[PDB]
């Protein structure tokens, strides 16, 4: 949930 | 019709292109927070129209810059660095990153203060790079790969002119032996997780061959 170097919008 | 399948089908013509254009050149930016200032965003801070936030549900400090009005094809590169070294890895590539000539609009670094220091994003990752594609139609164009390519490589310089040390890179990441610090991997395409088969697909990613060769 916190670690995540996903692209949010 | 998507991004990938304009690169498979333009491959050497991008390539070719892009081996043939002029160095890019980069103005950086001077008025610009350290890693300390960086830290202390916030719910709002602005540099260099950049704007700043270190208040999400999340470790990182995340920077954005207005973009020109492609979609997300997940195409990104990180930059692992020595734990320790962090803030001054931050300092040395902050005129890069703030620079009102970077192709970057959206990155992230790692809040070291909110990761214990053997996290994925601790160790290495410490910096995320996003890219888009610049042309309307979503494709990129060479000139943007040539620039987004130099950029990166600047970036690399920078590191390895102010020594310093190397991260971990994180698994799901590929990078080539002429990258110290820089790594790629497609979001779209790759998980989180990596291992030998991940890695070996990215390496066939005809941006990262576009990146690298």
């Amino acid at each position: 949930q916190y670690f995540m170097t996903e692209y949010v919008a | 019709p998507s991004t990938n399948k304009h690169l498979k089908n333009n491959f050497n013509s991008l390539h070719n292109q892009m081996r043939k254009m002029p160095v890019s050149h980069f103005k950086e930016a001077l008025d610009v927070p350290d890693y300390s200032g960086m830290r202390q965003s916030g719910f709002f801070a602005m540099s260099q129209g950049f704007q700043l936030n270190n208040h999400g549900y999340d470790v990182f400090i995340h920077a954005r810059r207005e973009s020109p009005q492609g979609k997300f094809a997940g195409d990104k590169f990180h930059i692992s660095v020595l734990r320790d070294m962090v803030p001054q890895a931050f300092q040395a590539l902050s005129g890069l990153l703030f620079s009102e000539d970077s192709p970057v609009d959206k990155w992230a670094v790692t809040d070291m203060e909110k990761v214990v220091q053997q996290a994925r994003v601790s160790l290495g990752a410490q910096f995320t790079l996003y890219i888009k594609p610049d042309q309307e139609n979503s494709q990129y164009s060479a000139s943007f790969l040539h620039k987004t390519r130099q950029f990166i490589e600047c970036l690399e310089s920078r590191l390895s002119e102010n020594g310093v040390i190397s991260g971990q890179c994180p698994e799901s990441d590929v990078h080539p032996e002429n990258w110290k610090y820089l790594s790629y991997r497609n979001e779209l395409r790759s998980g989180r997780d990596g291992g030998e088969m991940q890695r070996q697909a990215l390496r066939e990613e005809p941006f990262y061959r576009l990146m690298t060769e």
